[PDB]
């Protein structure tokens, strides 16, 4: 029962605690989960402003 | 973002100019307080000869 590291910057999320439960009763493989990859950007107007900060 | 990389491409240039015509200001920190006194020892003794 992987103890989340309660000191893990980042908590997982109900979407991530719900897939590692169906990985573990077998209905779903990660092989599966991987050809689902979605390489969507996430804050895309975020990151450009943190840029032209560094630069000035 | 593109004015931004404009304005340090400049400004790098201006500061590569400015400090080829300034090589021979970037040698030995000779102790500048010991020219002075010597200067100053030299100056008053130019004047006392005067």
């Amino acid at each position: 029962m992987m103890a989340a590291n309660p000191w893990s910057p980042v908590q997982p999320s109900a979407a991530s605690l719900l897939l590692e439960k169906c990985l573990a009763a077998g209905v779903l493989s990660q092989n599966a989960l991987d050809q689902a990859q979605l390489e969507a950007p996430c804050f895309s107007h975020a990151e450009e402003l943190q840029r032209i900060t560094e630069i000035k | 973002m593109s004015n931004s990389v404009e304005a340090l491409l400049e400004i790098s240039s201006s500061l590569k100019a400015l400090k080829e015509e300034c090589v021979d200001l970037c040698s030995s920190v000779t102790d500048g307080d010991k020219v002075i006194q010597s200067l100053r020892l030299a100056l008053t003794d130019f004047h006392q000869l005067t």
